[PDB]
């Protein structure tokens, strides 16, 4: 029965006699077989086992060259045959990872859908040129209101998402790769980011939530998951972003756009310094090796935004860093600040305080940011920055009673704050988050009890669908507010307020 | 039901066995001599061509 | 060539066979039956607890 | 050929060298005999060293190794029993029976090593567990698949969290459990077995509802580290060819970062985030994904942490937090205070915490929770300085129920006897979520807060409102 | 029935202000009350036996 799916693939497994090179390990131990002979082999090339185990070549020298070995000890030992492939780690390529969730070496661990390839690409390349470049100017919508507005997000464009431990980070990442179902639906190709995320030394049962909730709101048919365990081996943890990159080159190149989550370097730092010391390589900060800065940066220059003679594309970026209280003065979030672009930094306090997200947006910054923003949310939100800029400081001040301009300061920004916190795991149109912000903003919000703020928005939102979903679908596909509607906008904020 | 399961696997297992029961009568018969030397020639072959 | 010779001879000589019943059986939880329910809690019988009961309480107090 | 003769070229400590001769072909994760006075010192080969010669972590005493003493091979990891009638036995490091009531019962053996179970394996949680403690149920309950973990100190009553657990949940349960001793004192082992052979979780008959597995710290530092392998084994066979749950333990996991920490130096993998293991996360990793639930069975572990030097944004516990499901955060001061237990309100948190896992009410009732203690923290500072009547009307009746609150996580238990000497309670889920409503709402503020302090259920925190009064 | 013994418990809750002490009274009250709840439950958990030999 099964027997017979067996033996059509037992035929398929004949004796292969050619062999090319070959080395005998004359000692293994901790993962790390040290091969005789090897002499003329590429830097980081791939080897086969006669045991079927895979390795690469971090150390040539011509005494021994040491091998890294990528699975078990308990089939290596003393005198074994080790064949060079001839073949530099490289990984498949394609559109046909979509809905895929693969291994650190790209075969389908879920055992749904094959992989449809058309070339295998590096996982380690070189960064494109100066030429190769376009500045960032193109939106993307996370569905959070606060992230949009106050530090936008754009294409080809990083920047962090570092904060603390199980404060509902993967929420934040989440909540973008579910709202780029919503390009993904039509078909202008160009705006369409196919989503990776990369779970590095991140465990197979945190992973199977992380599947569990894409499949409930059909999001595998263009996600990736890219995953090297907290099980799995040094190698394919190093290995892991690098691997993932690649898949979105192909996209990128093609003319696309696509969009790369890293979870998280903190541990993809780990697994290059369980690497590193028992190859004996110079120490550094903290008892991490030195030389980490490297391996981060080469990884964060291939994410740009390209000419268009490269077809108009990009690959757009989005690290997670766990952090351990709130460090950022540790030498491996230290590294990966300085090269990118812009921080969101989430705040243990907010989660405590009930607010879910706990993003903390005063303690955020991006460096390129608005230039990629949607003009409409560009108007109604410059007021938005500068009405909870005052608030924070002026929340400095505590109960008993204060002055008379203090207090008014409190009650603008904290209506402000209950509406921008949200639940989470639920996107937002660009035609539902403008309308809100505007009520904010000209202070028909903030003239409404914080106990009755979370009412307000859903009420006025269907008001607006039932009356005029013209002036919401208008606003959408223009992408800005026009005198004629910024008239119209405040007119209807009047009425539902009345009611 | 959980046993049930569990034995379609155990099928496969017994198989793979059976693979070993094989394996010791090809070297006490001259299999042990026959099927060497059918590897031998193909080795041969292979290696006038390089 | 060894490979395929092998493993006919193996799938040949030896198909998927079901296990016996007794097997099975002694591999799986057992069944045991309910034994004994409970006689309740014992306060006296007799006219243990009835002189018993009327003499304790016989004192009030203001 | 094999051959069965090493000679044992250098003792240093645990470490353990042998000269095998021609032919030998060494492979790492064998198990090398020597016979001794102290038994089978087993040896787990964890490198060659090149030409024939190992480099071995012992697991029995080296202090009668005599060299030039033959070491045979034995090969691959040793095999202890899994079944179950391998239940209520106290099974040794090295497989053997220190209960000492003929051998440990078998039907099929597997090794301590086992392969992690690959991602089509993995299945979700959908059973909620319910501990019967009020604090751990409203503001972090755990689910069977979980791997749970008990963070504190030292002096925060680790022994006697891990002990409560076993008396309420363990009995209720209809699967069997694992109960696995890593390194711990010769006191602790021996206060588990009398109190639960009592309970009768241990019974000289098989087929219990849990396994005693005590691997104990006077043995090399090896054998700490496979205590924890070969307990887990049992727990697999349940899982997979036997089909029932697990409601596994272990105690204390800390002892197994530590010891990989002290072969890790003698073997020559330098230190790495000062002073521990460089494979900390891979060990780690491979541990926590046997535990786990499947196409079957669901094993759901609850491990004893220690946080060294009462810190836990030092790196070792750090690493651990992001491997464990279900934190829970314990100290000196609350235990001190006579809130039993030392967990922390606010600390203790879930990744398996959803508002439609645990239905709405639930959620919204300890979200609140967490907000009232939360101003009640903010609060201290003002109290401190300014004053209590400097506070706003809303301010200092959350101060009350927050006080209130506090003491609602005060319930003794039977195993802290040692504490108090009031027996334990069970309070079931939807007791807990009604309870503290009911404070929240205003409506049960009338109730002090001493009468919140040592209560079980709701109905004892109407009887204790009477009593007080009189 | 049950309703009986809640109803007559608060006969005799008035019953222990006449009388002084309430030794046996309390005792009593308490643990009636408490066994009946838990015959309650436990019978929620019974079900007549069978064995499904039409799924499994």
């Amino acid at each position: 029965e099964v027997s017979s799916i067996l033996e059509e693939r037992i035929k398929g497994v004949s004796d292969e006699a050619n062999l090319n090179e070959t080395g005998r390990v004359l000692a293994v131990g901790d993962g790390i077989a040290r091969v005789f002979g090897l002499n003329n082999i590429q830097a980081e090339e791939l080897v086969e086992f006669s045991s079927g185990v895979k390795g690469m070549a971090l150390n040539l020298e011509p005494g021994q060259v040491g091998i890294v070995l990528f699975g078990s000890d308990r089939l290596v030992k003393e005198g074994e045959l080790v064949k060079r492939t001839g073949n530099i780690v490289d990984v498949p390529v394609g559109p046909g990872l979509l809905g895929r969730v693969v291994d650190a070496l790209g075969n389908p661990i879920d055992g749904k859908g094959p992989i449809d390839a058309a070339g295998r690409s590096r996982a380690q390349v070189k960064a494109p040129g100066i030429l190769p470049r376009r500045s960032v100017h193109e939106p993307v919508q996370t569905g959070l209101k606060a992230v949009d507005a106050l530090v936008p997000i754009g294409r080809g464009q990083r920047e962090l998402i570092i904060g603390d431990r199980q404060t509902g980070k993967t929420a934040v990442a989440l909540d973008t790769i579910l709202n780029q179902k919503r390009w993904n639906n039509g078909s202008d190709e160009s705006k369409k980011l196919y989503c990776v995320y990369v779970a590095v030394g991140q465990k197979r049962s945190t992973v199977a939530q992380l599947v569990q909730t894409l499949e409930q709101h059909d999001a595998m048919k263009y996600s990736i998951i890219v995953a090297a365990t907290a099980s799995e081996a040094a190698p394919l943890q190093y290995l892991a972003p690098f691997t993932a990159a690649s898949i979105g080159e192909w996209f990128r190149d093609n003319g696309k756009h696509a969009l790369i989550v890293y979870d998280d370097l903190s541990k993809q730092a780990v697994a290059y310094r369980q690497l590193s010391l028992l190859l004996r390589r110079p120490p550094g900060r903290e008892a991490y090796p030195g030389d980490v800065f490297y391996l981060h940066s080469r990884l964060l220059e291939r994410a740009a935004k390209l000419s268009e003679k490269e077809g108009s594309g990009s690959l757009t970026a989005l690290p997670v860093i766990e952090t351990q209280g709130g460090d950022v003065s540790a030498y491996i979030p230290t590294n990966v600040i300085s090269i990118t672009d812009g921080q969101i930094f989430l705040e243990a306090e907010l989660f405590y305080k009930g607010i879910r997200p706990a993003i903390n947006v005063g303690l955020s910054v991006s460096r390129v940011g608005s230039a990629a923003q949607v003009k409409a949310l560009k108007q109604v939100a410059g007021s938005l920055k500068l009405f909870l800029a005052q608030y924070r400081e002026v929340a400095a001040f505590a109960q008993s009673d204060l002055d008379a301009s203090t207090k008014q300061t409190l009650v603008r920004g904290e209506r402000l704050t209950q509406l921008l916190k949200q639940n989470q795991y639920s996107p937002l149109a660009t035609e539902e988050q403008v309308p809100l912000i505007y009520a904010g903003v000209n202070g028909h919000l903030d003239g409404i009890e914080l106990s009755r703020i979370g009412e307000f928005e859903s009420s006025f939102l269907s008001y607006l669908k039932s009356n005029h979903n013209e002036l919401l679908t208008e606003i959408r596909e223009k992408g800005e507010l026009s005198k004629e509607l910024l008239a119209s906008l405040k007119s209807a904020t009047e009425s539902f307020v009345a009611t | 039901v959980r046993y049930e399961a569990s034995l379609r696997q155990l099928e496969q297992r017994q198989l793979a066995k059976s693979v070993i029961s094989r394996v010791q009568s090809e070297l006490g018969n001259p299999k042990f001599q026959e099927k060497v030397l059918q590897q031998s020639i193909s080795e041969i072959e292979q290696l006038l061509s390089k | 060539n060894v490979i395929q010779d092998l493993y006919l001879r193996e799938l040949k000589d030896t198909k998927l066979a079901p296990s016996t019943l007794q097997d099975a059986e002694g591999n799986v939880k057992p069944w045991n039956p309910p034994q004994k329910p409970n006689l309740p809690e014992l306060e006296l019988q007799g006219p243990e607890a009835l002189k018993a009961y009327t003499e304790q309480n016989v004192e009030t107090a203001h | 050929s094999t051959p069965i003769t090493g000679k044992v070229t250098a003792v240093i400590g645990a470490i353990v060298d042998v000269h095998f001769e021609q032919s030998e072909l060494p492979a790492i994760l064998n198990a090398l005999e020597i016979k001794t006075p102290q038994g089978k010192l087993v040896l787990e080969v964890a490198q060659h060293l090149g030409e024939n010669t190992v480099r071995t972590i012992a697991m029995d005493g080296t202090e009668g190794l005599v060299r030039g003493e033959k070491v045979l091979d034995t090969g691959g990891p040793i095999s202890v029993p899994v079944g179950r009638e391998t239940l209520g036995r106290i099974i040794n490091v090295i497989g053997e029976p220190i209960d000492e009531r003929g051998p440990i019962k078998s039907k099929l053996r597997k090794p301590i090593h086992a392969d992690p179970p690959s991602f089509a394996e993995q299945s979700t949680s959908a059973e909620i567990l319910e501990t019967g403690i009020k604090v751990v149920d409203l503001l972090a309950p755990y689910a069977r698949g979980g791997k749970i973990g008990l963070f504190g100190g030292a002096g925060v009553g680790k022994t006697v969290f891990i002990q409560e657990l076993i008396n309420n949940i363990a009995k209720a349960h209809g699967g069997f459990s694992v109960f696995t001793g890593v390194g711990e004192r010769t006191r602790e082992g021996n206060d588990l077995y009398r109190e639960m052979k009592e309970t009768g979780v241990i019974n000289l008959e098989g087929e219990s509802k849990v396994a005693l597995v005590f691997g104990q710290m006077n043995e090399p530092p090896g054998a700490r580290a496979r205590v924890a392998l070969t307990g887990l084994t049992i727990a697999e066979y349940f899982r997979d060819e036997e089909g029932q749950d697990v409601l596994l333990f272990i105690d204390n996991i800390f002892r197994f970062t530590q010891a990989g920490s002290e072969v890790s130096a003698l073997l020559g993998r330098i230190p790495s985030a000062v002073g521990y293991q460089p494979t900390l996360a891979t060990d780690m990793g491979l541990l926590q994904e046997r535990i786990t639930t499947t196409k079957k069975g669901s094993v759901t572990s609850v491990q004893a942490v220690y946080v060294p030097a009462d810190d836990l944004t030092d790196p070792a516990p750090a690493t651990t937090f992001a491997h464990l499901d279900a934190t829970t955060v314990l100290s000196r001061g609350i235990s001190e205070l006579g809130i039993y237990p030392a967990v922390d309100p606010l600390d203790s948190k879930s990744r398996l915490l959803d508002a439609a896992v645990v239905g709405q009410e639930h959620y919204d009732v300890a979200s609140k929770v967490q907000e009232t203690l939360q101003t009640y923290k903010s609060l201290q500072d003002i109290i401190a300085i300014l004053g209590m009547d400097e506070l706003s009307e809303q301010d200092k009746l959350t101060v009350e129920r927050a006080r209130k609150i506090q003491r609602f996580l005060s319930q003794p238990f039977a195993v802290a006897e040692v504490f108090t000497g009031i027996p334990g309670k069970l309070v079931r889920l939807k007791d807990t979520v009604a309870s503290f409503k009911a404070v929240l709402e205003g409506k049960y503020d009338n109730i002090p807060e001493h009468a919140f302090y040592m209560v079980g259920g709701i109905e004892d925190v109407v009887a204790k409102a009477e009593k007080l009064a009189a | 029935a049950k309703s009986a013994a809640n109803k007559l418990d608060w006969a005799k809750v008035i019953s222990s202000l006449r009388i002084t002490g309430s030794t046996a009274t309390q005792l009593s009250s308490f643990k009636k009350r408490n066994d009946e709840a838990r015959r309650q439950l436990l019978e929620l958990q019974s079900q007549p036996t069978e064995v499904d030999f039409s799924h499994y």
